[PDB]
């Protein structure tokens, strides 16, 4: 009964999930970061390339929830 | 019809012309070819003929305006009381309108009015031949075709208004400058402008030259002053323009200008649009437009990097404010590699100063999610005055077919149906503005559809540019971006931002201006002007994208904002010059580089307008924190002013150049190339706000703003009244920001005369007292607006315009030979059949007339009929057709039912109601531009008619006789009641909240040179330091100077449960606002007079009647200052010097009402129902008046301390404490007070520092500090009163009232003997009570009860028959004796009377006060300082009690028995005894003989009166009993004990003061008075040491000299009394005492 | 016996790690989202080749 | 008792939390195929220059 | 009660959403190598123009 208990008990186990989430969430702001460079530096080059031409506006974000 | 205006503004444009002139095939331009003659001016060289227009001499019969101008302001002079002004205006209106060349302007400038009204508006094609003089003016539609002799000027409509507006402007300045040569120091520099127009005009360059010359004019004359002027950095801005070598007559008159005065000099330069308009070069400006739009400074790799710069200081000035406001970092992310220095601040929480220096550690620092997006813009912005177009199926209706034909030979295909809803307000009626989100989702996934991707360029009218100045006109969508993101940049991060905020705050921004004002004079804190003249031609995608990117992540609008910065690469843009159309392929247009641009770097002008403002303060903070220079900087967005401090390392010149150098720089890596032509350095001159500061003063702009002719008649049809209202507006706003009242008013006069002139007929014109009267009957009780009835001129508050307008018509009447009849018959009353109460709740201080005059707008007849047609309905457009003036007019009638009717709160309700809301969304609907232009353009018959409908019933109106309500009862007796009866009468109900009078008929000014007793029974007195003068007026003295709804109506009801009131309706009414909100839960003057008031003293003595009472009269103290104020200006600038100190008295008597505290019961039950429709989105006051009242003073005393000798100038307390009246506080008991104020400083327990500035400046007194203590601490009943003081009294010694409450105030940190016994009493609940409803509890607290009295304590009398008990008043003071004689010698006299001078020492006459049964009479002659410092220093009422005010300001010399002359009749004379040769019984030494007009007064026989409770000037606390000398003495001792651990702290004052107790003990004890002691002060092992033999190396020597013994000692020295001081004292104090 | 259980049971910590895996997915969304538009903007790079 | 030992109950979590796994690792596997496709692209454009 | 705490009992699939994670991190990592060598490879075509 009382030995039953903290072995139902994953307090550690929980809290080393939550630090790699943590984790996960870290690098994939990183990458937004990364991703936001590689998208400032092609829609500035498409850009540039468009000015005098009839070249659409191709969206660059999906679209709002 | 054609010709649809009456002002310029539209650019001129020549291309129509040459279009005509190349053999076009437009009928009218056929017709117009016809006629030029010969030689035919190009367009472009339009002023070289309208500068040779000449009428005949005195076409005009202008005799009568001049008159009239002087009868007007004479009255105007005359009810104002400042009569002896009169001649100096009634003289200088007259030469202004007799001068030959003044009078010719104007007569000039009524001729082209005349000519302009009867060809605008006109259904007529083309009119016949007018003559102008030597004209032949003949119209042909919207062509001109002007001749002079031989030579024709064929030129646009635009053209001749430009023409008109020069000579309408021309006028408006000689008038305004001759009126402002009258009321001058330095008068009539009217020649000098004669001779400058005269020049000017003499130009013959071509027309570029001569623009560039006009252009240049004014920076020209800032070069010439700064270059005079500037003492420590050099100059050479004069250097880059070419004046001097192309108009030299010009640059010597502008050099004698500057050689007589430079504010002259840059007053009369400033006129820029004054000078005939330039033709803008379309061919070679939009293609200098165009290329400069598209061009690269920098490679885009360069400018991208920079930009990331840019973005890492953008990031660190934004987590500095966020903390510095929040306390706590915001939700940031920290990329890899990021400095262990920002971790821990982000930890902690906090700002390290090493940051700002380091921005660049900020780079791997990004902002997460702060805030959201509002994507729904309220309708007051997004429809406000900016042309727009429908969509890109727009274009082609803007240019001509015909020239589009003739251009390549094919039509324009312009479809015949409007292809879009005119302007924005027609858009937003069609239904597209439903659903923002929805449209700006397009924007948000990054690609804006192909119809929102063009943008029009259109010229800028009015400028001297002769390449031009594109504006953008965009589609509706892009407008509806750029407004979001705007509204969003200004609400959400500039307030974050260090740099905008202050200039974004009215308050500290007006604080660096003051400090700028007050150190640039003293040589240091230069300013550095920027000039950025291709500021919005400027800034490409790279150097947005990275600080665009940080936006978008912070609002979570993914490429919200970054699709800004590459919008322009996609977008097309045209530029609006008809008769020059783009080539067009498949309906869009193509790319021309001249007319037509696909795709730009930049959005254009204006676009963007605030991120642009946040970038360059980035980079201007980067060039200048990178050279470590103190700075601040204020940004009109072009231009910018940055104000670098100065610094001792380097002079200024170093600086400036190093600062310079720097900004060159780093603005250069940005892609703005800063050409050096146009920022300059300076010292003492500076711009901001469109004012021109020279030396810390603002320059007149009297020439500038009232030759600024506006666009008149806006917004509606062509009329005399929209005419007079532009006329008053601008007057008015003349008057407000900076001119002289007079210049403004006169000028205005002139000016409405003038109008009234072009339009009416001979038979009114040619009416002397009918022109007067007309002039002065106001727009108030229904007439034509004026300048002349504008109490708001002089006054800066709110103002009641009735009493005024009445006042005006009874001098009127009572002194020109005007009767009643008269005023009647064009006042023409009528009252209202029934009350209109949705008028009094728009405007409470109206009437009930019919303004007969006031032009009926139809706006809202041609929108409801658009939005009846094609049944579109999904907005404002369908659910707001409602009846909503009908549902306004039920809740109007339904506040009307107030029982004491408030005209001010039901305007104040009718507010807070969805159906305000909604009035005023209609309102700015109509009165708005883009509105009106569309909708007089769509349906323009209408008004063409509607324009000559008005004027002839107008003059219809004014010519007939038929009197009106005879007004003859309210033009005499006071205006006051006058006014109220009126109100009454056309209201029927009694109105009660807003009459307050007329301030002159109020109070009438006066001279202390023979006022009588009677006119300082009630009067404000004002002191001048010195003789005034015209000098003075300039330079300064020393003396002192939505969602809101529902918080509103939160804030109405804690107000109106506050005010003791039980009104079940009310309640009811404001449960049903808040239901639809969806909360179903629960001194300071005027600009023109401060620098004279700084040389004045104001006062309040009229208190014997308006004053000693709680209950508030009618009287407004702003603007009774401002009118004494404005009586001295006037005495000054009439050639008078203002020497004696002069008053205000009280003349009429009706005038002062006392103001009724009631409250409103408001009877019938509400029937408002509600308007679900709008609004889509949803203990006893004296304790804690008191807690509140400790608390904000602590606070305020804390951030005093902290402010340094430059920052206590300002007088702003912590939050506004200053706004109080001093009844309010005295109602609160004062105990409380303290006890919370010492709870406060105890809890606080600062540690050294703060608590040595606390004593050092509280012992002495500044700023909102024991200043405002002392003001509120006059009346001796609190101090008495006051349980904490009455305690304390035993226990402290003082010398004078400013330091018995300073150490009542610091007893916290001196003696917590008693401090913590007070300290038991506190509450909880109490520390909750917050401040932001601080005035709450003081208004709960207003009718508390009635405050405590005065009593008089005696002191030492004396009779003929009486017991010696010693005691002498003034027992410290070397007067003493003297003191004591003169009370013998009047009682001996028995004198009823008695006069004292202003050079009797001022404690004798306080002991002479103190007698009973005796009146003084001082000698103040009209200067209240003596008796102010009597009542200062006294402590009991009874000076207050036996000074008689009246008397004493009205006496310059005495009559009967006095006291300070040397000799003179009745003069009471002490003669010093050589030596003393009589011991009086009650003085052991008679020092002085007593004599009366050269009499010996024997006072020998003179006995001791017997004693009573004596005042505070006895100095009890150190009493007869030494036990209480002994409290004294050891509380100061332990008081420096405790000081003396004090590092940093001068100890010395207090030690004087200790070693005068010290001196008396010693007396006491029989020890000698050494005349210096010297004493050791230090800490020696964490103790305090005071001992007068240096046994520790450490101890600071002191000395104290002087030392005397008290002769107050001498009566407790008592030989029994000596043991008993010394038993328990502190040994070192006994060491002390004792000398070896 | 009881807090024991209290111990035993986590759905605070289950809660924000179930929004935190959510807002993952809702970022992979995006992610592949924003990468899918860069192949339009180089395929016609390669044809300009 | 009951009441509160049903609150127990965290199945139907766990099989969203299951489920939620899955489709990441699946989103993951469709970005390395993704990614795949340009890495060659990218990759042979050394010879490109 | 026994059968109550045995039904709670999960940490069996704790244990296998545990070792995913390192499934999740060690994939997570791989990203940075296919997308820093992008990131630098338009870097230095962005410069190259
Ligand atoms: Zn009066
Ligand atoms: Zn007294």
């Amino acid at each position: 009964t009382i030995q039953t208990a903290q072995r139902c008990d994953h307090s550690d186990s929980i809290r080393i999930l939550g630090e790699n989430i943590k984790i996960l969430d870290r690098s994939m702001k990183t990458m937004m970061e990364t991703m936001k460079l590689m998208m400032e530096k092609v829609d500035l080059l498409y850009a540039s390339t468009a000015v005098g031409t009839s070249a659409p506006m191709l969206p660059s974000h999906p679209a709002p929830p | 019809i054609n010709r649809t205006d009456q002002s310029l503004k539209n650019p001129l444009l020549g291309t129509e012309v040459s279009f005509c002139l190349k053999s076009s095939s437009l009928p009218h331009h056929v017709r117009a070819l016809g006629q030029i003659k010969a030689r035919n001016l190009a367009s472009c060289d339009y002023y070289l003929l309208f500068r040779q227009v000449v009428l005949p001499p005195e076409v005009y019969p202008i005799g009568v305006l001049i008159r009239a101008a002087e009868a007007i302001l004479t009255v105007i002079v005359s009810a104002w009381k400042l009569d002896h002004m009169t001649k100096t205006l009634y003289s200088s209106v007259r030469y202004a309108l007799t001068n030959p060349r003044v009078r010719a302007q104007l007569e000039l400038h009524i001729a082209y009015q005349r000519i302009v009204g009867q060809v605008s508006y006109s259904r007529e094609a083309d009119i016949g031949p007018k003559r102008l003089g030597n004209m032949s003016l003949q119209f042909i539609q919207s062509l001109v075709i002007a001749t002079i002799d031989t030579t024709s000027c064929l030129m646009t409509y635009n053209h001749f208004l430009a023409a008109a507006d020069t000579a309408k402007s021309r006028c408006h300045l000689l008038i305004a400058s001759v009126v402002q040569g009258a009321l001058w120091e330095q008068g009539s520099f009217l020649d000098h402008i004669i001779n400058m127009i005269d020049i000017i005009d003499s130009i013959n360059l071509p027309h570029d030259d001569y623009f560039t010359i006009i252009k240049s004019i004014f920076p020209y004359s800032q070069g010439l002053v700064m270059g005079r002027h500037n003492v420590s950095v050099s100059s050479d801005f004069a250097s880059v323009f070419a004046i001097p070598e192309l108009c030299p007559q010009l640059d010597s008159l502008l050099k004698k200008l500057l050689q007589l005065d430079p504010v002259l000099l840059l007053m009369v330069s400033s006129v820029q649009k004054s000078w005939y308009f330039p033709e803008i070069r379309m061919v070679d400006g939009s293609r200098e437009q165009l290329h400069k739009m598209r061009v690269e400074l920098e490679t885009p790799q360069a400018l991208l990097s920079y930009g990331h710069t840019l973005l890492s200081i953008f990031r660190a000035e934004f987590i500095k404010g966020y903390v510095s406001k929040n306390a706590k970092w915001p939700p940031v992310h920290l990329l890899p590699g990021c400095d262990k220095s920002i971790k821990n601040a982000r930890e902690l929480g906090r700002w390290s100063p090493a940051f700002d220096r380091r921005w660049q550690l900020f780079e791997k620092v990004v902002i997460l999610r702060i805030a959201d997006l509002d994507m729904d813009p309220d309708f007051n912005d997004i429809v406000s005055d900016k042309a727009i177009i429908s969509s890109r199926r727009d274009w082609v209706f803007e240019y001509n077919a015909a020239a589009f034909w003739k251009k390549y030979g094919e039509r324009l295909e312009r479809p015949p149906a409007r292809s879009g809803p005119s302007r924005l307000v027609n858009a937003l009626i069609d239904g597209r503005l439903d659903n923002i989100p929805a449209l700006l989702e397009p924007f948000y996934r990054g690609a804006v559809e192909f119809e929102d991707r063009l943008t029009v360029l259109v010229p800028k009218e009015k400028e001297l540019k002769v390449k031009g100045r594109f504006f953008s006109k965009q589609t509706l969508a892009i407008r509806i971006y750029q407004v979001v993101a705007e509204a969003a940049l200004k609400n959400e991060v500039m307030p974050y931002l260090k740099t905008h905020s202050m200039t974004m705050s009215s308050t500290a921004l007006t604080h660096l201006l003051n400090r700028l004002s007050h150190t640039i004079t003293k040589g240091d804190s230069f300013v550095i002007n920027l000039d950025y003249s291709s500021w919005c031609n400027g800034f490409r995608p790279e150097l947005q994208a990275p600080i665009c990117r940080q936006l978008d992540q912070m609002f979570n609008c993914g490429y919200f904002f970054r699709t800004g910065c590459t919008l322009p690469c996609f977008t097309t843009f045209i530029i609006q010059d008809r008769f020059n159309p783009p080539y067009s392929l498949s309906g869009e247009p193509v790319e021309d580089g001249v007319t037509c641009a696909v795709g730009t770097k930049t959005m254009g002008e204006g676009m963007r307008q605030k991120l642009w403002t946040i970038l360059t303060s980035c980079w201007e903070i980067i060039a200048l924190r990178e050279i470590n220079v103190t700075f601040n900087i204020l940004g009109q967005g072009d231009n910018q002013t940055i104000i670098i401090h100065k610094s001792a390392s380097q002079n200024n010149q170093l600086l400036a150049e190093r600062a310079l150098g720097a900004l060159y720089k780093h603005a250069r890596l940005a892609g703005h190339n800063l050409k050096v032509e146009e920022c300059w350095v300076s010292d003492c001159l500076y711009e901001y706000g469109k004012k021109l500061f020279f030396r810390g003063v603002p320059v007149p702009g009297c020439l500038k703003q009232l030759s600024r002719v506006t666009d008149s008649t806006g917004e509606l049809f062509p009329n005399l009244y929209s005419k007079l209202a532009c006329l008053t507006s601008s007057c008015l706003s003349a008057a407000m920001a900076d001119t002289s009242p007079w210049v403004a008013l006169a000028t205005g006069v002139c000016l409405y005369l003038i109008e009234l002139y072009v339009e009416l007929p001979p038979a009114i014109i040619q009416d002397e007292s009918l022109l007067t009267t007309l002039c002065l009957v106001g727009p108030s009780i229904g007439g034509l607006p004026t300048p002349a009835t504008l109490p708001s001129v002089f006054f800066r508050g709110m103002s009641d315009p009735l009493p005024f307008q009445l006042a005006l018509l009874q001098t009127l009447i009572k002194t020109t030979g005007v009767t009643c009849s008269l005023v009647n018959r064009v006042v023409k009353l009528r009252i209202a059949p029934y009350p209109d109460w949705l008028s009094l709740v728009t405007d409470p201080t109206s009437l009930n007339i019919a303004q007969v005059y006031r032009p009926e707008r139809q706006i809202r007849r041609w929108i409801e009929e658009a939005i009846a047609t094609s049944s579109h309905s999904s907005r404002i457009a369908t659910f707001f057709q409602q009846p909503l003036t009908e549902m306004a007019q039920l809740l109007a009638r339904d506040l009307s039912t107030m029982m004491p009717l408030r005209p001010r709160d039901m305007s104040a309700l009718f507010a807070l109601s969805n159906v305000a809301y909604g009035l005023s969304i209609i309102d700015l609907f109509q009165k708005s531009s883009t509105v009106v232009s569309a909708s007089q353009a769509v349906h323009i018959e209408d008004v063409a008619l509607e324009s000559v409908r008005y004027k002839e019933s107008i003059i219809q109106g004014l010519l007939d006789t038929t009197e009106g309500y005879n007004m003859q009862p309210y033009l005499e007796g006071c205006t006051y009641l006058a006014a109220k009866q009126l109100r009454r009468l056309t209201w029927g109900r009694d109105l009660v909240g807003v009459t307050m009078p007329f301030v002159a008929e109020q109070f009438h000014p006066h001279s202390s040179v023979g006022a009588k007793a009677e006119l300082y029974l009630d009067a404000i007195i004002y002191c001048p330091q010195e003789t005034l003068r015209s000098h003075h007026l300039t330079t300064r003295g020393d003396q002192p100077l939505a969602a809101n709804l529902v918080k509103d109506t939160l804030v109405l009801h804690q107000w109106y449960k506050v005010r003791k009131v039980t009104d079940p309706h009310l309640n009811t009414l404001m449960a049903r606002f808040l239901l639809e909100k969806g909360y179903t839960s629960d001194q300071g003057l005027t600009g023109y007079v401060n620098i004279l008031s700084t040389w004045l003293r104001f006062s309040s003595d009229y208190l014997h009647s308006f004053s000693k009472s709680s209950d508030d009269y009618t009287i407004h103290f702003q603007h009774v200052f401002t009118y004494g104020c404005l009586y001295a200006d006037s005495v000054i600038r009439s050639g008078g010097v203002i020497s004696t100190p002069y008053l205000l008295s009280a003349s009429c008597k009706t005038c002062f009402e006392k103001i009724d505290s009631e409250e409103f019961v408001l009877a019938c039950e509400p029937q408002y129902r509600g308007a679900e429709w709008l609004i889509s989105k949803p203990f006893d006051p004296c304790v804690s008046a008191s807690y509140c009242l400790g608390i904000l003073i602590g606070k305020s005393f804390l951030v005093d301390i902290r402010a340094s000798g430059h920052d206590i100038m300002e007088q702003r307390t912590w939050a506004n404490l200053e706004r109080f009246s001093v009844s309010d506080m005295q109602k609160l008991p004062w105990s409380i007070v303290i006890r919370s104020l010492w709870r406060f400083l105890i809890g606080a327990r600062l540690l050294q520092f703060e608590k040595a500035g606390l004593i050092r400046m509280l012992y002495a007194a500044t700023g909102p500090t024991f200043s405002f203590l002392m003001k509120v601490f006059q009346d001796s009943a609190l101090l008495m009163d006051c349980a904490p003081l009455d305690r304390l009294s035993p226990r402290i010694n003082f010398h004078s009232r400013g330091d018995l409450v300073a150490k009542l105030v610091l007893l916290p940190f001196i003696n917590p003997g008693i401090v913590e016994i007070e300290v038991s009493g506190i509450n909880s609940k109490y520390h909750a009570v917050s401040e932001a409803n601080m005035d709450l509890y003081i208004a709960a607290a207003k009718s508390v009860g009635v405050k405590p009295t005065q009593f008089v304590e005696e002191t030492n009398d004396f009779t003929a028959r009486g017991h010696h008990h010693g005691c002498y008043s003034l027992s410290w003071s070397k007067s003493r004796n003297q003191s004591q004689v003169l009370k013998m010698v009047v009682r001996k006299l028995k004198l009823c009377v008695l006069y004292i001078y202003p050079t009797v020492d001022p404690a004798v006459a306080l002991d002479l006060c103190h007698l009973p049964a005796l009146t003084i009479i001082l000698v103040l002659g009209g200067d209240p300082a003596y008796y102010e410092r009597l009542l200062e220093m006294d402590l009991c009422g009874a000076v207050s009690s036996r000074v008689d005010i009246p008397h004493s300001l009205a006496a310059r010399t005495h009559r009967g028995f006095a006291v300070g002359p040397d000799a003179g009749p009745g003069v009471i004379r002490l003669d010093r005894l050589e030596s003393v040769c009589y011991a009086h019984p009650c003085l052991e030494e008679l020092e002085f003989n007593a004599y009366l007009d050269s009499e010996l007064v024997d006072i020998s026989d003179m006995c001791c009166l017997p004693l009573a409770t004596p005042c505070k000037a006895l100095f009890r606390p150190i009493y007869r009993s030494l036990q209480s000398f002994r409290l004294a003495l050891m509380d100061n001792y332990s008081f420096v004990m405790d000081l003396i651990m004090i590092r940093g702290l001068d100890i010395r004052p207090h030690l004087e003061e200790f070693d005068e107790l010290l001196v008396v003990g010693q007396h006491i004890l029989g020890q000698p008075v050494l005349v210096e002691v010297v004493y050791y002060v230090g800490v020696v092992r964490k103790r305090p040491v005071l001992a007068r033999h240096p046994w520790s190396a450490d101890l600071k020597r002191i000395t104290v000299g002087g030392r005397a013994p008290c002769p107050s000692a001498a009566r407790l020295r008592d030989e029994d009394c000596q043991g008993s001081l010394l038993v328990g004292l502190p040994a070192g104090l006994t060491q002390l005492l004792i000398i070896d």
